[PDB]
């Protein structure tokens, strides 16, 4: 009972829909990460190995195309826009190595570790982020090995006492951070050990991304 | 020396201003309006249900015409829909799809949306060659887009979470009014019946009044505990709902510069997401993260009713020139026509 | 310099706010309840409409 | 800008074959339905044929259907009229017609310059075929329908063009009231039920020409006889 | 005794397969909004349990005749009905469950190159050929289904060969390889490949977290195995023990509506085993309710 206009309103509604459904599935095909990191952490080094207020970059790796959203521009208040990143596949984190024995410039009293450590455990135990992998990086390996011959890893963990060696003291702050994990059933975070000079930094991505791909197919299709 | 004595006398100043609104407060709106009858229940119904949204909608603005609204998803779609029908009357690819706001013009020649990406965009909705175009990108805040509304086609004000409104000149790109004062992310704001003030809801739990001509504060309303997320001018522009983070709704009267009452419930203990009054402003409808749209009486502060249709957070509700129907939108992806019947 | 410069921007600024004329909370209620009244009987939404003049049937 | 080419047309034998084609340029052509309407020598406008963005859905007019095909290619913005075993009834200028369907929109709003061709229901009535007129002075323009076009949802359908001697026809008011983009206010469309008038206030030298009225409540389409606006 | 504790087996499986499988087609519904399910392994748990569903509602009608009298009440019309349709719900449940472990080998050892025909329309076209097919391999059901005069004034309906002595053989052996014998391969292949490629190497297999997650599903991989088989090789064993043994005595027909009794517990324990075994899905229907 509706006009011939209205036919074709109706009719073009239903094109209107075979382009959202037709756009619904490629968007769910398609790896959405979110990048966090520290200042001078080697979060913007992340994005030129794998080359406003949010910038966010694209990059294709064997047949899965990747969104990378880096948030280092948002200045205002990261509780009110991170529920924006609720569902992202995983959380690519950088923590510098070398800035265990250095101080924030403003605050030149809070360790630039222990502020990695305490944004790390904002997010992993993010509510919004319940059961969101992690992709920890911990960049700077030549510069942490380099200052733990001299400056001893103590000024940082005063509980450490390990050998004054990369082999062992890089391990004991890779366990701290895991240790922050709130949720250790959910989730499962995949640490790995970069450099200015590496270049499996993509290839670690693709298979950390990968485990979570078939994490989600064990619980659409029960067997999780 | 200098810098203690100042900062002194602020706070004699807010001694001040705390005094005289309570020299004022002779009486309060719940005595005033105890005689009046209740509204009874409300109940209203899905008449319609837009579906289409791929992703949490975060934004929506009912048209003048009380027919076409305008709502925005983080799928990076601003859909234009024919309520009465459900039809799509357009679909926007947005730039950036991390959209937080939209806006409808009051003509219904553009529309405006903004996200994380600091940027306001224009559509022009009227073009010879039948597509929507982006006329116009308003950069210049540095946070992010939490807000926007047009006064006409040239106008269009917008609140960032950089502390901070602007005034925008669409014609030219440029901000030609910039509203400073708030010291926390600025999450909604308002505009007055005859555009001439707007009021906006900030993080640091206050309301401020701001003069468009003029472009300076012209009062401050403070009483929420938490961020306030939402805010909405009352039908005759003398007074404003506000809903926080603390799970209450606040009203304030602009010429008494206070708050007159508060719309909250010991069952209530999540944020409030967006707020909206009826077309005689007998009726406060608000969004909640519960997954429920609360009908409030605006003068009694009872809960009237409660629109139950969604299974997500409610991010945005609207109600029509008209006030025929109210829509609500929501993270489940959907968006809902609701209005009573006799 | 910052904070003395800030310091005086933010006092003149409270100035303004307590040199505002305030009516009466008893008054602005009222004219608050007043408004709703007149214009209850066109509220859709407070008073439903017949079926017949309700777009959304 | 928004244009539409015609070509195909000219001198054929009685019961041949001939190709029209439409082509698009300047407007997003995939999103626009489109008609072909064409106008016998001295005679009023007939429309054809009518295919729907998408390509969906797809009318002809009843003198014309099983022998002329209306297609379109939206990768190259072109518009198809195939027509077989053509008579000499099939003389006329063919237009392209443009129209998208959205509420709120302006069907018909845009006309092809046409091309020629040359062979070897609700009625719309518009009994006044001339009216002398002068500058300056009001006039208005009568249409008749046997159908009521007024639809249970408020819209009349009702549309008005105006073709100037030696151009294309152009929209004037659609939908019975509304003022199409890039028109004079001084044009105003009134009327009600089956009885609808056309109001030109002030005129001017541009406005002389033939007025047509066109049903839009269903196909096929029908347009009036016209009415001439002579000095 | 045998009389009452035949049909009290027979009624408790009834009736608890067909409050399972509800559950799962009611979680299912309610999960996709009232709409098209827009998720594949959403499209076959459902398909799943209505087959499983149509093989439990025919049970009361197809077991009258085995603890009363043997008697078919129904005539020749039904006879031939319901024995080519509880055959149908027989092969359509166990292809249904042979295609969704191929679905999840899929999903699991080729978690990329699956993405590109793991769609909601490609799973519903499957489904549907699965009960095309299911037509076809009951081809043989509903053209022998001929009523049998038994000895005396009673009558029961069954399968009428026209060559007892001889085609005896392949009807048995046909059922057994394309309802048991097969798919059970394929179940069993398919389950063992997603235990030894579910996990990657970056994966942190000394978290607790990843070896949850192999614990988790290695007791869902092997019950879904262990039960299709339990429930079935009895049946077909007897089946195929049957051919030898002429005079069957009263311990075999025992046994043999015991087995029958098993071939219908399938069908009430593949719900049961998705909501005990999947958290995410009883977390859901517990969200959902």
């Amino acid at each position: 009972t509706l006009s011939a206009e209205d036919k074709a309103a109706v009719e073009r509604s239903k094109m209107i829909d075979r382009n959202l459904r037709e756009d619904g599935e490629k968007a769910a095909r398609e790896v959405k990460l979110l990048l966090l990191g520290a200042g001078e952490s080697g979060k913007n080094t992340i994005v030129k190995q794998m080359k406003t207020g949010i910038v966010e970059t694209h990059f294709t790796f064997k047949d899965l195309h990747f969104k990378m959203f880096d948030v280092g521009a948002q200045r205002s208040e990261r509780k009110k826009w991170i529920h924006c990143f609720e569902g992202v596949t995983a959380i690519i984190f950088c923590v510098a190595l070398s800035d265990y024995d250095l101080v924030l410039a403003e605050d030149e009293e809070m360790n630039r570790m222990h502020a990695s450590m305490k944004l790390f455990d904002s997010i992993c135990n993010n509510k919004w982020f319940t059961d969101t992998s992690i992709i920890l990086f911990l960049n700077k390996k030549d510069l942490f090995e380099e200052k733990i011959k001299k400056s001893p890893l103590t000024i940082c963990y005063p509980e450490y006492a390990g050998s004054n060696t990369y082999e062992e003291a890089a391990a004991y702050i890779q366990c701290q951070f895991e240790d922050l994990n709130k949720r250790k059933d959910t989730k499962e975070i995949y640490t790995h050990f970069t450099c200015s000079t590496d270049t499996k930094n993509v290839q670690f991505v693709f298979d950390a991304v990968t485990d979570v791909i078939i994490k989600n197919n064990l619980k659409d299709c029960g067997l999780f | 020396s200098e810098l203690d004595q100042l900062r002194q006398e602020a706070e004699q100043l807010k001694n001040q201003i705390r005094d005289a609104r309570k020299a004022c407060a002779d009486a309060t709106l719940s005595q005033i309006t105890n005689n009046i009858d209740p509204v009874g229940r409300i109940q209203m119904r899905t008449r319609r249900t837009l579906r289409g949204h791929l992703a949490k909608i975060y934004a929506m603005h009912w048209g003048t015409d009380s027919r076409l609204l305008v709502s925005a998803s983080q799928d990076g779609k601003l859909i234009i829909w024919d309520s009465y029908t459900t039809n799509k009357v357009h679909a926007i690819p947005l730039r950036s799809s991390w959209v937080m706001t939209c806006a409808y013009a009051p003509s219904g020649n553009y529309v405006a949306c903004g996200g994380l990406d600091n940027i306001c965009s224009i559509y022009n909705l009227k073009t010879r060659e039948g597509n929507v175009r982006v006329s116009r990108e308003l950069a210049g805040h540095t946070g992010y887009l939490s807000c926007c509304r047009f006064l006409d086609d040239n106008q269009i004000v917008t609140s960032s979470g950089d502390t901070t409104c602007a005034l925008w000149d669409i014609e030219t790109g440029q901000q030609t009014t910039t509203f400073t004062g708030h010291t926390g992310d600025v999450m909604s704001l308002s505009l007055a019946p005859d555009t001439r003030l707007f009021v906006s809801g900030a993080c640091d739990a206050s309301a401020k009044l701001w003069d468009v001509r003029e472009g300076m504060c012209r009062q401050t309303f403070t009483g929420h505990e938490s961020d306030i997320n939402a805010i909405c001018f009352f039908p005759n522009g003398n007074a404003f709902a506000t809903g926080s983070d603390d799970a209450t709704c606040r009203l304030f009267d602009l010429r008494a510069d206070q708050e007159l009452m508060t719309y909250s419930h010991d069952n209530i203990i999540c944020g409030i997401t967006s707020v909206s009054f009826s077309k005689s402003g007998r009726l406060l409808l608000a969004g909640y993260d519960d997954f429920n749209c609360n009908v409030w009486d605006a003068l009694k502060a009872d809960r009237a009713g409660v629109l139950a249709g969604h299974d997500n957070r409610v991010s945005c509700l609207g109600v029509t020139d008209d006030g025929m129907a109210v829509a609500t939108g929501s993270w489940d992806s959907f968006l809902k026509i609701w209005n009573g019947s006799s | 310099t910052a904070s003395i410069a800030q310091a005086r921007k933010l006092v003149e600024q409270l100035k303004m706010e307590a040199n505002i004329d305030r009516i009466k909370v008893s008054k602005a209620a009222a004219d608050l309840m007043a408004y709703c009244e007149a214009h209850a009987k066109e509220d859709p939404l407070l008073t439903p409409v017949p079926a017949s003049e309700n777009p959304f049937r | 800008d928004v244009q539409l080419v015609e070509s195909g047309g000219g001198l054929v034998q009685p019961g041949g074959s001939r190709k029209l084609s439409c082509s698009a340029s300047g407007f997003a052509f995939s999103s626009f339905g489109m008609h072909w309407v064409r106008q016998a020598p001295e005679k009023g406008l007939e429309w054809v044929a009518y295919i729907s963005s998408g390509s969906g859905t797809i009318y002809y007019a009843d003198t014309v259907k099983g022998r002329f095909t209306i297609s379109r290619d939206d990768p190259k913005n072109t518009l198809f009229l195939q027509m077989t075993s053509l008579r000499s009834e099939d003389t006329a200028m063919y237009y392209c017609v443009r129209s998208i369907y959205y509420y709120g929109s302006s069907p018909f709003d845009f006309w092809g310059q046409g091309t020629t061709l040359t062979v070897s229901d609700i009625v719309m009535t518009q009994a006044t075929s001339s009216v002398p007129v002068t500058p300056g002075e009001s006039v208005s323009i009568s249409c008749r329908s046997s159908k009521s076009l007024l639809h249970s949802n408020g819209n009349t359908y009702l549309y008005w063009f105006l073709q100037r001697p030696g151009q294309s026809p152009q929209l004037l008011i659609y939908r019975m009231s509304n003022l199409a983009s890039g028109v004079p206010d001084r044009f105003s469309g009134s009327g009600s039920g089956t009885a609808f008038t056309l109001t030109i206030s002030r005129l001017e030298a541009e406005d002389v020409g033939v007025y047509y009225c066109m049903q839009h409540l269903e196909y096929p389409l029908t347009f009036g006889a016209g009415t001439k606006l002579e000095l | 005794y045998i009389n009452i504790i035949m049909p009290s087996v027979f009624g408790t499986i009834c009736l608890l397969g067909i409050i399972g499988n509800s559950t799962v087609i009611f979680a299912v519904v309610k999960k996709s909004k009232l709409h098209w399910c827009n998720n594949v392994p959403d499209i076959f748990i459902i398909n799943l349990s209505v087959v499983d569903l149509l093989f439990l509602l025919g049970m009361p009608f197809m077991i009258h005749q085995l603890m009363g009298n043997g008697v078919w009440h129904f005539g020749e019309t039904m006879c031939t009905l319901i024995t080519a349709m509880d055959a149908n719900s027989q092969f359509t449940s166990t292809y249904i469950l042979t295609a969704m472990a191929i679905d999840r080998y899929l999903a699991t050892v080729h978690p990329i190159s699956s993405t590109k025909f793991r769609k909601p329309s490609v799973a519903t076209l499957v489904i549907c050929l699965l009960w095309a097919l299911s037509f076809i391999s009951i081809t043989p059901v509903w053209l022998y289904a001929r009523l049998i005069p038994f000895p005396g004034g009673a009558v029961g309906c069954g399968i009428r060969l026209p060559n007892p002595d001889t085609d005896l053989y392949w009807f048995t052996l046909y059922q057994f390889f394309l309802a048991f014998a097969l798919p059970f391969v394929v179940i069993t292949a398919a389950y063992v490949r997603i235990l030894q490629r579910m996990t990657s190497s970056v994966a942190p297999a000394s978290q607790r977290s990843i070896r949850l997650r192999t614990k988790r599903v290695t007791r869902t991989a092997i019950a879904i195995c262990l039960v299709f088989f339990v429930c079935w090789a009895p049946y077909y064993v007897l089946q195929l023990t049957q051919l030898s043994i002429s005079r069957p005595t009263l311990t075999f027909v025992y046994l043999y509506n015991a087995a029958i009794s098993l071939g219908y517990a399938n069908s009430c324990l593949n719900p049961f085993v998705y909501i005990v075994l999947c958290e995410t899905f009883r977390k859901r229907l517990v969200l959902s309710v």
